[PDB]
């Protein structure tokens, strides 16, 4: 999962000056701007709260696969906290699989779980 | 010239070069989007030329004021400029050529009329204390015939033949990216009627001579739209060239700044080392 996010950050970093104007070509450049803002907002973190690697890779996969293009950029932190809570609620099977195999879980089940959480989430 | 000063100038020139390249790309997109609008109006022009090519040469209208006749004598001028600032010579070339032609054709200032689109270039003739008849400042980068319809309706309501008989339009014409040429073409009365093909005879049983008074206002508005699209394309070309030159100059400045920075750093470190070793040996 790391590579796609790395290329996304590399692409967004060079176009930070485009954000002053909406005259941007929407399909590519504005998509890159939205993706970069979402990725940066995800990458922010608080102090003295380490995150386990399973939850890290879960959130990184969710962000990379474009599932967060709909959530407003000013609610991503709350979204992330609620997603961690929900995963602690019923994602224990995926967490155990990741812990014991160092490998991604089944993509279908992962997509189903993230779709369920997205449905149960409320936009502010 | 200090080391940190040169560093600050270097990073500032970096960001400025990035911005100029970005706005050059934006101007590229603008020209690409405006060119299809420029080339999508040609069929309407050819249709008007087809419907008019058999009328004046067909002696349909006798002495219509627009049809090669002089309405009430009042000589006016059309000029179109850009309204988003840094374009280069786009505004200056037309505003200079029109002034030079005016200084030989016009009688005296504060007598003739001017019509300007783009306050950025209008301010020149404002400081040149000219009267503004119709002014258009804000419009989309991709204007439509529907958008220009309001200004066209004003242009046929006032400026009409009962009030105005001569116009000379000045604008920049998209000839190449290196330079957009300026031209001076009169609007009314039409100089001559050219034929696109053989005389396709039509039936005018609605009226033989009462179609001119509506057909020719369309001629004027179509010519106005053509001038507008030429001006917009030329503006985008001017922005292209100006921003390309800006980025090139920024890079050229950057290389020399870095060279001077390296020389300064080497001189500072060598002088400091010499001072330290001399101070140590002095004891």
């Amino acid at each position: 999962v790391a590579g796609t996010l790395r290329l996304d950050l590399a692409a967004y970093r060079e176009l930070e000056a485009f954000a002053q104007f909406g005259s941007d070509l929407d399909k590519a450049t504005q998509a890159k701007l939205a993706r970069g803002a979402r990725t940066v907002e995800v990458l922010k973190q608080d102090l003295h709260q380490p995150i386990p690697v399973e939850k890290q890779v879960l959130i990184i996969y969710a962000l990379t696969r474009g599932f967060l293009d709909d959530i407003p950029v000013e609610d991503v932190r709350r979204f992330e906290k609620e997603f961690y809570l929900f995963l602690d609620q019923n994602g224990q099977h995926l967490l155990e699989h990741i812990r014991t195999t160092k490998d991604l879980p089944n993509e279908d089940d992962l997509n189903k779980a993230i779709e369920a959480f997205k449905k149960t989430f409320v936009v502010s | 010239a200090s080391l940190r000063d040169i560093k600050t100038r270097i990073n500032a020139t970096k960001k400025t070069s990035q911005i100029t390249k970005a706005m050059e790309m934006v101007s590229t997109s603008k020209l690409n989007r405006a060119e299809q609008n420029a080339k999508s109006f040609v069929p309407y022009m050819e249709k008007i030329q087809e419907v008019v090519a058999n009328v004046a040469l067909g002696a349909g209208g006798a002495s219509h004021p627009m049809l090669v006749s002089r309405p009430v004598k009042k000589t006016g001028y059309l000029v179109i400029t850009s309204d988003r600032g840094l374009a280069g010579a786009y505004n200056s070339n037309v505003l200079r050529l029109v002034y030079q032609t005016i200084q030989k054709r016009h009688a005296s200032p504060d007598e003739y009329a001017i019509i300007v689109i783009g306050r950025v270039g209008l301010s020149f003739f404002r400081k040149r204390n000219m009267p503004v008849i119709l002014d258009i400042t804000r419009l989309p980068d991709q204007p439509s015939f529907a958008d220009i319809k309001e200004i066209a309706r004003k242009t046929v309501g006032l400026f009409a033949d009962g009030t105005f008989d001569e116009l000379y339009m000045y604008y920049n014409h998209y000839v190449s990216a290196i330079q957009q040429e300026v031209t001076e073409r009169k609007l009314l009365p039409l100089t001559d009627l050219a034929e696109n093909k053989q005389r396709t005879v039509y039936e005018f049983e609605p009226s033989q001579e009462e179609i001119l008074d509506v057909l020719l206002p369309q001629y004027a508005e179509s010519l106005i739209y053509g001038a507008l699209l030429d001006a917009k394309a030329s503006e985008h070309a001017a922005r292209m060239t100006a921003m390309k030159n800006a980025t090139d100059n920024a890079n050229e400045l950057i290389r020399t700044l870095t060279l001077s920075y390296n020389r300064a750093r080497q001189a500072a470190i060598t002088q400091e080392i010499t001072e330290i070793v001399a101070g140590a040996n002095a004891l």
